[PDB]
């Protein structure tokens, strides 16, 4: 009668709660899923980091547009025939 | 008496259906096997034409009917061959009948001479014969970058043309340094530090820079920007 | 009865399906931490290598070496804001 409902309805809802808590249950993939999603934001900001300063090294090693550049803001040093203008608040 | 009544206007009636049961289907079974060779366009198309559509659910090389044919090969199809495209929607009607929405993108700005690029950052291609008459500024830069430079020319873009200017180029490097290109060519060469306040001091160096250009008779050539509160001018001899 | 019986089937597949998931994401996670050290590490040889060609000595060396000259006071136009 009652007994033989009463088994398996006692297993579902011990079957719930080993499903929401526990190991690799809801909870546990949620937090994971957290973890791995802030990583790799991170790591992609990382990786532009290091991707745009390996594009300058590139250029550093007598390249082009990343040694002119430290002549002239580090230096201040022109090409000839190049008018020089100053700013003055 | 009366139930012979009842009895035949029951069969005739039963007779009227199955007959008229049997033209109907008979004008459902020989009307539902047809390649369906009709075509709805309903959307606002301004590069894709009638006979782009037809020529590529064609392509396949086999002329579907209408219960042999699935709609998501279609739509695949004409993504795979229309880049101007962003959401295609074909469907079927009735026996000869189909209905194919489109959307395209609405191009702002040009992405490496050979592509496009839009207001929301999604990049496309199209043929150049149907974008030559549009005059769309040119944004170069990195591939995978073309919402990052759309950012840039915006805010570069807003501050120049605040005091009348025209930006129609702007260039990215992969180490992000900007080289902007202006009207009359005017290459104004940026660098990777603060470039919003390196181009707000070209925009107040500007009164002073065209007074001394017409004084030699010179032509501004480029407008380097590499510096700190400076700036070093190439000339160019005028045509 | 019979019917809260499936509901275990559709709960026991549920917990395969959320265990199979959460095992490849805590791999992932393991793959991330991984990743980050590599990135840093090369992160300190990249700024390393900058100096070393970023060097004014150097810097000055190159410029000179494509026609390049230092900013001279005289020929030095200034504005005033």
């Amino acid at each position: 009668m009652g007994k033989l409902t009463l088994l398996l309805l006692a297993i579902l809802v011990w079957l719930q709660y080993s499903l929401w808590f526990g190991k690799n249950g809801i909870h546990d993939y949620t937090r994971v899923n957290d973890d791995v999603a802030a990583q790799q934001a991170t790591n992609a900001k990382l990786k532009a980091r290091n991707d745009q300063l390996f594009a300058e090294i590139d250029h550093l090693n007598g390249g082009q547009e990343a040694l002119e550049e430290r002549a002239r803001n580090e230096l201040s040093m022109t090409r000839p025939g190049e008018t020089f203008y100053r700013l003055v608040p | 008496g009366t139930r012979l009544a009842g009895i035949l206007f029951l069969l005739t009636v039963l007779t009227t259906v199955l007959v008229s049961g049997w033209v109907v289907l008979g004008w459902m079974e020989d009307a539902q096997r047809l390649p369906l060779s009709k075509l709805v366009l309903t959307g606002e198309r301004h590069y894709t034409r009638n006979d782009d559509i037809r020529q590529s659910i064609l392509a396949l090389g086999e002329p579907g009917t209408f219960m042999t044919q699935d709609v998501n090969i279609i739509q695949t199809q004409i993504e795979q061959r229309l880049p101007w495209i962003k959401q295609v929607s074909v469907r079927k009607q009735w026996p000869d009948e189909l209905k194919i929405h489109l959307v395209e993108y609405v191009p702002i700005a040009r992405w490496n001479d050979q592509h496009m690029v839009d207001a929301e950052g999604n990049t496309f291609s199209v043929p150049p014969e149907r974008t030559s008459k549009q005059v769309l500024p040119m944004l170069y830069g990195p591939e995978g970058s073309a919402n990052e430079v759309l950012q840039g020319y915006r805010e570069m873009g807003q501050m120049l043309a605040k005091d009348r200017f025209t930006l129609k180029e702007a260039a990215m490097t992969a180490r992000r340094s900007w080289q902007l290109t202006l009207n009359n060519d005017i290459k104004l060469n940026l660098g990777r530090g603060d470039t919003m306040k390196r181009l707000a001091r070209f925009v107040e160096l500007y009164p002073v820079l065209q007074q001394q250009a017409q004084t030699d008779g010179k032509r501004i050539s480029y407008v380097d920007l590499r510096y700190d509160s400076g700036a070093a001018v190439g000339w160019a001899p005028l045509p | 009865p019979l019917c809260l019986f499936i509901c275990i089937i559709l709960t026991a597949v549920t917990v395969v399906t959320t265990a199979h998931h959460t095992r490849l994401l805590t791999a992932q996670r393991e793959q991330l931490v991984l990743e980050r050290d590599a990135l840093d590490i090369e992160w300190r040889n990249l700024i390393l290598e900058e100096n070393a060609l970023g060097d004014h000595s150097r810097v000055e060396r190159i410029a000179t070496e494509k026609l390049q000259m230092q900013h001279v006071d005289p020929s030095q136009e200034n504005i005033v804001v």
